[PDB]
């Protein structure tokens, strides 16, 4: 309690979602950037869906969608290696949906 | 569970209830006692720590009824596939045997290849969510009928009939959710099916593991 | 910020840092005793209302009499585009107007359609990660970078430090790119990586927002 914040979240690959129920350990009250949050992203679907950054190059699609607290989504595109130069509170999200199409 | 009702306390006494922790990440699962020491449910609910709960109901209490019990070992098939979602079976090997009574008990396995037909009414229980906004405390459950193979092939590509069931009908709002995954399929109070993946929006029909297709393994693994 | 060194106390008055709960999380220029200038990503996904404009810091572990507080009154956005971005500026209208002192002071524009061709030295500078090594960093950081166009977009002013690996950082979003005496750069995105030393960092162009900044601050 108050170390971790678990951030929900789904993979979906190919239209095909595992039914589990997953949260993603943020350290509470800290600051991460997109390098960081990226870089989650990617080892989760490498872990858990067995897609590799070979496939988000070659995918038709590739990207996960953040729900802030305040409600505003913003969607970042897996395939870039553009990434703001900003941070942001871990505190601040609220749910996270990756979405993986290859075509 | 989408769709479903609140399920009488402990009128399904072989559901588990899965807490697995991983270094910075949690999953929530369910699962079924299939033995006084092993319980079955997905791979995919793998993790570095798995908690099971029997005998719950409000999985948000310390309900007198319940145990708790670790997964000595966490056995997925060893040709699970994480890319496709198949061979999506594990055993745990529950770190003590049970406290058999009326709330915690096994539920049978199929026979070799017992006949699950298209059409058959079957029950799905757990402690998944609900909707999208909403999950749930206590266990719920929806009755779901087995279909046809064609009505899974089109829309999952790596669906096989060999080791996967279709449940559930297109036009409904009924099916297993975020968190159902390694619950049983319950036909004819046997479990024939595992609770697998679906559609990201919860739409029938889903696919489950069809658990006659994994009887050796099952059984070489037990013993 | 990653590779640099930190400015001499309050060397740049018109440095702004915008903070959440204690937090900084973007930098800023102060462009009128009422107006800061930063960039549109840095509050696109934040509750504006509790965001702190803090100007005269020069050490934020510390506490430090100079530093005037504001908060955020309303903002001004130039059709900032997300997914390419694109016109990567915002403008604050704070709350009040800041006292003009030795610790604060208004920053100073190029002309519109001012654009700098390669080889400019600039002086890059904010409160962003000091390689993520490091951690983020206390005191105001300045680093000498150069104006460069190769692998860059039209839409951004980009600047690389040849020979060694620095650059912009987290954090450092917002902060001013200040050339000639000028602001003539918003930091926005870096590619990779902080300090990759392969691609430059690109900055919103200010120059070519004078025309609109204008309409809102005089």
């Amino acid at each position: 309690a108050k170390e971790m914040q678990n951030v929900p979240y789904t993979i979906a690959v190919d239209g095909i979602m595992a039914f589990n129920q997953s949260y993603l350990n943020l350290p509470k009250d800290s600051q991460l950037s997109y390098l960081d949050l990226g870089n989650k992203v990617k080892a989760l679907l490498y872990d858990e869906r067995g897609v590799t950054p070979e496939k988000i190059r070659n995918a038709k699609s590739a990207v996960y969608t953040i729900t802030w607290k305040d409600g505003s989504k913003k969607e970042v595109d897996l395939k870039k290696d553009s990434y703001t130069a900003n941070l942001f509170d871990s505190n601040s999200i609220k749910q996270i949906d990756i979405n993986v199409k290859t075509k | 569970i989408i769709g479903g009702r609140e399920s009488r306390p402990h009128s399904r006494p072989y559901m588990a209830y899965l807490q697995i922790q991983s270094p910075a990440g949690q999953s929530r699962c369910g699962g079924f006692l299939v033995r006084e020491d092993f319980v079955l449910t997905a791979a995919h609910c793998w993790g570095s720590n798995i908690n099971v709960t029997l005998g719950a109901h409000n999985i948000q209490r310390r309900e007198n009824t319940q145990q708790h019990i670790t997964a000595r070992r966490a056995i997925r098939h060893p040709q699970y596939n994480q890319r496709t979602i198949q061979n999506d079976i594990m055993l745990l090997q529950l770190s003590r045997r049970v406290r058999r009574n009326r709330n915690v008990n096994p539920v049978a396995l199929p026979r070799a290849q017992e006949g699950l037909r298209p059409g058959t009414l079957c029950t799905v229980a757990g402690w998944g969510r609900v909707s999208m906004r909403r999950g749930t405390d206590t266990l719920r459950e929806v009755q779901l009928r087995v279909q046809r193979d064609r009505q899974c092939l089109r829309i999952f590509g790596s669906y096989d009939p060999r080791r996967q069931i279709c449940v559930g009908d297109r036009r409904e709002r009924k099916a297993a959710f975020k968190g159902d995954s390694g619950g049983p399929l319950l036909c004819n109070n046997v479990a024939h099916g595992i609770v697998s993946y679906g559609k990201s929006s919860g739409v029938p029909p889903e696919v489950f593991t069809r658990v006659s297709s994994f009887l050796p393994w099952i059984r070489t693994t037990m013993r | 910020i990653v590779g640099g060194r930190r400015a001499r106390p309050h060397a740049w008055p018109f440095m702004v840092s915008l903070q959440l709960r204690g937090g900084h999380f973007c930098g800023a220029t102060l462009i009128a005793p009422n107006f800061v200038m930063s960039a549109a990503h840095c509050v696109a996904n934040v509750n504006v209302r509790a965001v702190r404009v803090v100007l005269g810091a020069h050490n934020l572990s510390r506490r430090e009499p100079t530093r005037q507080v504001f908060a955020v009154q309303r903002i001004f956005e130039n059709g900032y585009d997300p997914v390419n971005l694109l016109n990567d500026i915002v403008i604050l209208q704070l709350n009040g107007s800041a006292t003009i002192n030795a610790n604060v002071q208004v920053a100073q524009l190029p002309a519109q359609g001012r654009r700098l061709g390669n080889g400019v030295q600039c002086l890059a500078m904010g409160w962003g990660l000091l390689g993520r090594n490091r951690g983020i960093a206390s005191v105001l950081q300045e680093l000498n970078v150069t104006v460069v166009t190769s692998l860059c977009r039209r839409s951004n002013v980009c600047t690389l430090v040849r020979g060694r690996q620095a650059g912009v950082c987290f954090g450092d979003s917002g902060s001013p790119l200040v050339c000639n005496g000028l602001i003539h750069g918003i930091a926005s995105f870096v590619r990779g990586g902080c300090a990759s030393g392969l691609y430059p960092d690109a900055f919103a162009p200010v120059a070519q927002f004078v025309n609109w900044i204008d309409s809102i601050i005089q």
